[PDB]
């Protein structure tokens, strides 16, 4: 109950010292609540008295238990928290159940009172020195300090989380094939052993653990498979999501919708092809959570297709170290990716999505791209390796896009499935200028403070227009005259355009936008059998751009 | 004997997160972390450290080594190895016609580092799917990767060369992090021989490339010739000298930009003219030599942008202030990263000879990309600061070779 544990060695913040907080009065039935639990902590070692000499204070105060009759000390250490030192971060995050080796047998031991059994740094006790108050303030009270791990105090999650993996220490590294994971009081154990032989390794760890001060609770009350763990259910050697219920609802709030969403997400880690695009457009915009949005169809349906596909239960496998891993992609609702992970097709270790626009303008070979690399990073930090691909793509229209494009760019080993939708490239632009191609030079133009703009274009064929659009951007413009250039010519078409950012954007070959002149556009440049793009620079005096530079 | 070391005032340490690496990575770690610890150069660490510093595994060639990335570290550092002592950087190292890079980094193993310093060179080894704490270390010695230790060591490595150097008065030799840049005239074979006898005067103290900087030119902005030229030629020769005028001085386009007049179709292919074709020569003089006014600025940041000119061509340009490029490169010759990666210390290395620092580069490629992937290539001792960046579709094209 205190382990004989080394400290961790404390301080305070370099400029700061101890607090000197005040003790505020308390009712009389506190103070007598106090005065007990402190004396029954104070004969076990958790804490010790001291004198006045003690210059440093912190409040202390008592709350009634869980509608139940007992109380529990409480201590604010907002003072001495902001006054003490940083820690290391305890954990980078938690296990993921589809990159853990199958169990035959598992138990998990908790760790009793697992804070108030680690030893405090003596020369930082000081610091956590609490009064409890007389009656009304009257006369001086009964002081206090910590020999360990305080609740509610700034390291004890740290300095805990330490200690036990300094104990834990040896029993790894002599049991190897046993497997430990450690998450604040709890430890969960698990073997390949049969169920003899693994409750008299158990037994040796709870009493390697006793003999270091930690004292669990045994073999009498051990609760059987599944296991609930971090949302989800574990089993000997498969696993699944925690059980989801989508309510049945006939209007629903802003907040029934998130939860929904949430849950929905939460599913999509091994239900395959879940999809909330439909209910999550619902959340856009400004309204409060008591209010209630109308679905819409689409969402409706939705919220159908997936209360169907979480209608039969679906688990996930385990990792066998010694396979390689796949993945493969589909394409779903633009923007939305599916993918699953698997060993032996098609048991899924787990399955996901991804829908994220990177920036306004994307094609699907950009989009598919990002959800290669996503998918790599997660492989790694879960498997520590990486996958071999499946992906809706051919090895040619990866490769023209590669080349295409001016960004660098790289996908591991990867193979062509033939799982439509099929990802492509829906135009491809002019390398050289087309001969016999009406030559369109274009240009639109706002006014900085008026916002009225007028686009337009002259043409080596002579013909010429220009048109007023009101309240648009000199960025707007500069494509409306694109756009212009292509409605007005034929199937193949050379255009000379100023601005660099429209450039920009059709060079990359957008196949979206959040745009709708450039989805106009876009719509038109795949009806074309040819288009050229080309840059000037404006009022550089350079022939076709000035004519239908002044014309407008 | 430990140098006391000081951080920037009202600067903390670094607390940078841990990438996740490979399984073959970390367990080559945990290799030569326990090594390096029984040999004492770390320590393992409680929680009241904490900083962290990230940490990974290259191909220095099959064996593993270790890289620590200091790159915040040494941002917080930073006075002490810059102006307190601080290596000077000789001028003459980009002028020999041979310099040889050599790893000494072993020799900073030698010496302690201050005690009151160690805690800020903390680094994490992480483990497969969060099973276990990261396992926790800071060094007790000069760490490899830390501007402070050649700062430091610099007193001792003076020392350690004077007689080579006592001896070999025309040869130069110069310290950055962990390597030691040795340059010479001599003959090439002339030149290895007293390479190999610097080896062993270092030999002596601990310890286990050849560049031609004289040969380094600059990568023109060029001019096509062409038997015939069309509009579209023409405006592409247009837009490419608008862009050299905004650097170069001197750039003329008036006589070429006469040839394009009215509206005429892409396609049309129009007269060469005196006056024209002699603007055009004329500007090739320019664009051929040095960019007149520009100039290293000691107290700034180097900047080095790459463009993927495809079929495994680079171009880059290093300047201080945007345009006024200071130098200009190219770079040949599979894998978009890899090639990137070998390019950014193809330039990295240039630089260090050239100005003794390393550019901040802007590199075109998707972060995410770029951050799970270099690594794999990686195989200098140091590492460049970067951003991730989209070519400006004509950049790429003005600089095109
Ligand atoms: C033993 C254990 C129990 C529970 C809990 N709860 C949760 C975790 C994170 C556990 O640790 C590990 N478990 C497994 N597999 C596993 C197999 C079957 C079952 C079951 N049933 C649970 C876990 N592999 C690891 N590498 C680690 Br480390
Ligand atoms: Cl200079």
């Amino acid at each position: 109950p205190i382990s004989p544990i080394e400290t961790v060695p404390v301080k305070l913040k370099p400029g700061m010292d101890g607090p000197k907080v005040k003790q505020w009065p308390l009712t009389e039935e506190k103070i007598k609540a106090l005065v007990e639990i402190c004396t029954e902590m104070e004969k076990e070692g958790k804490i010790s008295k001291i004198g006045p000499e003690n210059p440093y204070n912190t409040p202390v105060f008592a709350i009634k238990k869980k509608d139940s009759t007992k109380w529990r000390k409480l201590v604010d250490f907002r003072e001495l928290n902001k006054r003490t030192q940083d820690f290391w971060e305890v954990q980078l995050g938690i296990p993921h159940p589809a990159g853990l080796k199958k169990n035959k047998s598992v138990t998990v031991l908790d760790v009793g009172d697992a804070y108030f059994s680690v030893p405090l740094d003596e020369d930082f006790r000081k610091y956590t020195a609490f009064t409890i108050p007389s009656i009304n303030n009257e006369t001086p009270g009964i002081r206090y300090q910590y020999n360990v791990l305080p609740q509610g105090w700034k390291g004890s999650p740290a300095i805990f989380q330490s200690s036990m993996t300094k104990i834990l220490e040896p029993f790894r590294k002599q049991n190897p094939d046993i497997v430990i994971y450690q998450y604040m009081d709890d430890l969960y154990v698990g073997s390949d052993l049969e169920i003899g032989q693994h409750r008299t390794k158990i037994e040796e760890l709870r009493q390697h653990l006793l003999r270091w001060g930690l004292t669990t609770p045994d073999k009498k009350h051990q609760k059987e498979p599944p296991f609930l763990w971090m949302g989800y259910e574990l089993h000997p050697d498969k696993w699944t999501v925690q059980p989801i219920v989508l309510p049945e609802k006939d209007s629903w709030t802003v907040n029934d919708i998130q939860k929904l969403v949430g849950k929905l997400n939460w599913a999509s880690q091994i239900y395959p092809g879940i999809k909330v695009r439909q209910l999550c457009k619902l959340l856009r915009g400004t309204k409060a959570l008591t209010e209630v949005i109308p679905l819409t169809e689409e969402a409706e349906l939705e919220l159908a297709e997936n209360r169907e596909i979480l209608k039969e239960p679906v688990h996930g496998v385990y990792y066998d170290p010694s396979k390689d891993l796949i993945a493969e992609i589909q394409k779903q609702g633009q923007g939305q990716w599916t993918y699953q992970i698997y060993q032996e097709p098609f048991k899924n270790l787990k399955t996901g999505k991804y829908a994220r626009m990177r920036g306004a303008h994307t094609n699907d070979v950009k989009q598919l791209t990002e959800a290669v690399q996503k998918i790599t990073t997660e492989s790694i930090v879960i498997w520590g390796k990486t996958p071999k691909f499946k992906l809706p793509i051919q090895k040619e229209t990866w490769e023209t896009w590669w080349t295409e494009y001016w960004q660098a760019t790289w996908i591991p080993e990867w193979e062509f499935v033939n799982t439509p939708p099929l990802v492509k490239l829906w135009y491809q632009l002019e390398k050289e200028p087309i001969v016999g191609a009406e030559t369109f030079y274009v240009d639109g133009a706002a006014n900085r403070e008026t916002k009225l703009g007028k686009a337009g274009y002259v043409t080596n064929r002579g013909r010429q227009k220009v048109v007023t659009l009101t309240d648009t951007t000199n960025q707007k413009t500069e494509l409306q005259a694109i756009y212009l250039a292509l409605q007005d010519s034929g199937l193949e078409v050379n255009i000379v355009t100023d601005s660099q950012y429209a450039l920009g954007i059709i060079q990359a070959q957008p196949d979206q936008s959040e745009s709708e002149l450039v989805n106009q556009i876009i719509e038109q440049l795949i009806k074309k059998e040819k288009v050229y793009l080309a840059w000037v620079p404006a009022h550089k005096g350079i022939g076709g751009n000035e004519q239908v530079d002044k014309l407008v | 004997e430990t140098v006391p070391v000081k951080l920037k005032p009202g600067m903390d340490g670094p607390k940078v997160k841990q990438w996740p690496l490979t399984e073959e990575k970390i367990k080559a770690l945990v290799e030569i972390c326990t090594e390096m610890e029984k040999e004492g150069k770390i320590s393992k660490i409680g929680p009241e450290n904490p900083y962290n510093t990230p940490v990974f595994a290259i191909k220095k060639s099959t064996k593993w080594r270790k890289l620590v990335d200091f790159r915040e570290l040494n941002k917080r550092t930073q006075d002490f190895w810059e102006v307190q002592l601080g290596i000077p950087h000789p001028a003459g190292l980009k002028k020999n016609k041979s310099v040889t890079v050599l790893d000494v980094g072993d020799a900073y193993f030698s010496v302690p580092l201050d005690e009151d310093f160690r805690k800020y060179t903390a680094f994490t080894i992480p483990s497969i799917n969060n099973e276990t704490p990261g396992i926790r270390y800071q060094y007790n010695v000069l760490p490899q990767g830390w501007k402070g230790s050649p700062a430091i060591f610099q007193s001792s490595m003076t020392k350690i060369l004077e007689p080579f150097r006592k001896q070999n008065p025309d040869i130069v030799i110069y310290q950055y992090m962990d390597d030691l840049y040795v340059g010479s005239d001599l003959e090439i074979g002339q030149h290895r021989t007293k390479i190999e006898e610097l080896r062993q005067h270092l030999l002596r103290w601990g310890l286990t490339y050849e560049l031609h900087p004289d040969k380094w030119t600059v990568q023109p902005i060029v001019l096509p010739e062409k038997d015939s030229w069309t509009v579209n030629d023409i405006q592409k020769l247009v837009g490419k000298l608008n862009w050299a005028s905004q650097i170069y001085p001197g750039i003329k386009v008036r006589q070429l930009c006469k040839l394009l007049r009215g509206t005429k179709a892409l396609t049309e292919v129009i007269p060469l003219t005196e006056e024209a074709e002699l603007e055009l020569a004329e500007n090739r003089e320019i664009l051929k030599e040095p960019v007149h006014g520009v100039y290293y600025d000691p107290s700034k940041d180097l900047i080095a942008e790459i463009q993927k000119q495809g079929q495994g061509q680079w171009t880059y340009q290093i300047y201080q202030e945007p345009f006024k490029n200071l130098k200009t490169g190219k770079y040949a010759r599979t894998n978009d990263v890899k090639q990137l990666t070998e390019a950014v210390q193809k330039i990295t290395t240039e630089s260090i000879v050239i100005w003794g620092k390393t550019p901040k580069f802007k590199l075109p490629i998707q972060k995410e990309t770029w951050e799970t992937w270099w690594t794999e290539y990686w195989q200098a001792t140091w590492i460049p600061e970067w951003e991730f960046v989209n070519t400006p579709p004509l950049v790429k094209l003005w600089y095109q070779l």
